RNA sequence: UCGCCCAUCAC
RNA sequence: UCGCCCAUCAC
RNA sequence: UCGCCCAUCAC
RNA sequence: UCGCCCAUCAC
């Protein structure tokens, strides 16, 4: 009854004409990556409901656990693959998305294999930061490497240096060309010149008054050229990179702690700016309520801790071990509660492996 | 440069602050260490704050100076964290120290607050 | 410039007249509460987009941490608690709200107070279910006692029973008039009745059929009629708790191993589907990297753990306990991606509560 | 009654499949426990699945039905994982047992997975 | 050791 | 009818 | 203890 | 030029 391809989600009735068709309102990896391991997303969800505006009241899917789910959203929903919305758009696409369209089945493809493994760093902003610096230096390099190509290809055809003033269309002439009797009309054309230019170089080569490199010299100034192509497409891979890591941005509570703890700590603060206004030694005790209250009103024993409790290494260790992380641990919390409030910057697996490194020496201690 | 360090600090007060941490010391009555600056920073009355230029990450300090301006406390700050733990008299490091009573250092906390009102305005 | 209120967000210029005001696309008591705690909401995005499409830039605000937010975000922002908008929109809100205003800072003031304390039951669903059991007992207790109610009261007054069916108001009308004698047509007003009710009820105070009861007989119905008003009141605390518990929904694997290691361990897996079907066996080894490899190619020993190493539990522990918290871990782990994956209901405090059982018997065993 | 049944039935061939673990045990070759019972079952290899009515959180062998239908191998429920236990010989609990070699019991087996393809339709 | 606010009830 | 001190075990 | 796919470096 | 194992120690 409904399938879904590379650009959308289609409709077709149990004789096989089609009813309605959508197009995803995200990229469609991120979309298509749920409804393939079997999960809802809102624009399946639109169409569904249309069809259900429309007065059907039974569907057949293509994936038996998108079927699962839809039954369980209060819908009649089976399972069935060679269904016909499923396989008129597998047998016919050049029907529905015309006579190039392998080439976006392609594009989201690749895309798909790049989103099915996970994505996590400790540093992400820092990593952008040694990229950024990256870009200039690749760059600088570029336009250094670029200076030589210019100089040396300048004794085999010395009118190319005014004639060529853009620096990677320089680069790929010397790399695809090599000798300069392999310059022609179709080449240039390919490397994508204007009928004008190619009007050049051409009335150039027939009158060069340039020396003589031999074959065995002239492939040398070629390689030269094809590292710098390496060079521009590390470039690209560079621009590409921060294109992606500017998605895995996050707070820094929730990997230290997270929320059982995170969101107490700032409801016993009473919020996020007063507990980053408060110190280790009262984090340590926030949340211990009745034990706090005394230990003020009738001067009774100190809390050696407050909600802290449940911590992984404190409700479940000997008692040598709680009063020793509980301090620790509030610590490393006071300086995690300032970052997440006065900057909002990711750091939290290093404040992870400071609180490793200090329960480990509680061990080698006790 | 980190974001806490909001005035530019002369050739002057900032050995003038040192020296009242190194006087307060046996004298007075002052807290070393950011979490004990942090509760003395909130709790009665504080009379004067210092602070490193070297805190890093400068997050876990960079509460100090808001927190002073709610509250109507002076702040200042010299070139290292473990040239303030030296003055506090511990052989460790301190990224902040607060005084509750200046002892000897009196007249310095009022010269120095007097001169650092005027300059930030 | 901007002044921060309850009937919407204002601004006003440098002589204190008003340019504009925008009333809230979110539940008042929610954006109220980011508002005062200091992080800035949709509908003043759009006001300050006006103020500065109007031709303004001196962007002063009263609070100094959304100032912050405004200028870390990029806007021209700063701070005077007493500028010309709040010593204008507070001093007179007559000007700008309308005379009703006191009824909108009411509705919304109570609701903020009665809101600001956090919420985190370990298995909430099933302790909402059993207040939808005390809603059903509820009005089965009240639908007893009112019977008795009715059947005792009727002695004295019969005339009342069929003409107030329905019983809050019955129970009200023996808890504030109680005695027959005290019914006059002032009072049947303070107790809600329309015209067409009032001219029965009067009928009958010169020609009831009723036995009398004397002062002190109507006391102990009285007594009955002022419990039963409480048991109204029960009936609200429950509509109340149900209208704020029944909403919520959480993830289990992101409490029982904390979201960035339950959303990588999600992706060696596969996908979050593998994890619900997959044993424990093979969870416990997940990631494992060169380890499994030679474990499996080269025949060594079984790898004792995967990417559940970062379990904040195994990543700190000595040796003694690791493997078998591993083993555990993996269990307990495929329990909870079982229950997020099928079932879509919330246990993962108890889930962390049998690990933490088994944790203390591993201490209380080596 | 819990949510990852398929098909009803009366204790008729539950009882059959009981008894079949009962002389499957020590006269073929088995498994006991629903992660051993998870990995006869990824990797194909069990021949016929006993899963209990009672489990609980009932979420633990949820699972064991698709995943058989996946594969491509009858499964079955019996109404206390004790006694299924008891059944497998432990002392403990079962939520799920798994045949790998029906030993003695294949008229038996093929009797149960033939009447299962009734249900399983 | 010493205070301040709080609901509900008494001799 | 209730509290306090010291010695001690498990986590 | 063994199988296949696969990169890279080499004869 | 490259690899393994027993005992003891640690997270």
């Amino acid at each position: 009854f409904i399938s879904e391809n590379v650009r959308g989600i289609y409709a077709f009735d149990e004789n096989g004409n089609l009813i309605e068709k959508r197009y995803f309102t995200d990229k469609p990896e991120k979309v298509l990556d749920q409804l393939l391991k079997g999960e809802i997303t809102k624009d399946l969800e639109e169409l569904l409901n249309s069809l259900k505006e429309k007065g059907y009241d039974e569907f057949v899917f293509e994936h038996p656990e998108l079927s699962r789910r839809a039954k369980e959203l209060g819908f009649s929903a089976t399972t069935e693959f060679p269904n016909i919305a499923g396989e008129r758009l597998r047998s016919n696409p050049e029907e529905f998305l015309g006579e190039n369209w392998f080439e976006e089945y392609y594009k989201v493809g690749v895309a798909l294999t790049r989103m099915r493994i996970q994505e996590q760093s400790g540093a992400r902003d820092k990593m952008v930061i040694q990229a950024i610096e990256a870009l200039d230096d690749v760059d600088k390099v570029i336009n250094l490497l670029v200076a030589r190509l210019r100089e040396w290809y300048s004794l085999h055809f010395p009118e190319l240096d005014e004639l060529l003033p853009k620096h990677p269309q320089y680069v790929a002439f010397v790399k695809t060309v090599g000798h300069r009797d392999n310059i022609n009309e179709e080449v240039l054309r390919e490397l994508g010149l204007s009928e004008e230019k190619i009007k050049k170089i051409l009335e150039a080569k027939e009158k060069t008054m340039g020396a003589w490199m031999d074959q065995t010299d002239i492939e040398v100034v070629r390689q030269l050229a094809e590292e710098i192509d390496r060079l521009y497409q590390l470039r690209k891979k560079l621009e590409d990179y921060i294109d992606r890591a500017m998605d895995d941005v996050a707070p820094n509570l929730k990997a230290l702690v997270g929320a059982k703890l995170a969101a107490r700590l700032i409801s016993l603060a009473g919020g996020l700016r007063e507990l980053a206004m408060m110190p280790s030694s009262t984090i340590q005790v926030l949340g211990a309520e009745k034990a706090l209250f005394r230990h003020l009103r009738t001067g009774a024993k100190p809390p050696k801790h407050g909600v802290i409790y449940q911590y992984p290494a404190i409700n479940r260790s000997p008692w040598w071990q709680r009063g020793k992380i509980a301090r620790a641990l509030a610590g490393k919390l006071a300086i995690a509660a300032r970052v997440d409030y006065f900057s909002g910057e990711y750091i939290a697996e290093e404040l992870k492996k400071e609180l490793e490194a200090r329960i480990r020496e509680i061990k080698e201690k006790y | 440069k980190p974001s806490y360090v909001k005035f530019e600090v002369p050739k002057e007060l900032a050995e003038k602050a040192l020296q009242a941490v190194e006087i307060a010391r046996d004298t007075g009555k002052i807290r070393k260490g950011t979490n004990e600056t942090t509760k003395a920073v909130e709790r009665g009355q504080a009379k004067l704050v210092i602070i490193a230029e070297d805190v890093d990450p400068e997050e876990i300090v960079a509460h100090l100076p808001p927190l002073c301006e709610e509250k109507e406390i002076p702040y200042i700050y010299v070139p290292s964290k473990k040239e303030l733990g030296a003055a506090a008299g511990i052989e460790v490091a301190a990224a902040s120290v607060a005084i509750i009573e200046p002892g000897k250092a009196r007249d310095l906390v009022e010269e120095i607050a007097m001169k650092v009102k005027e300059l930030m305005k």
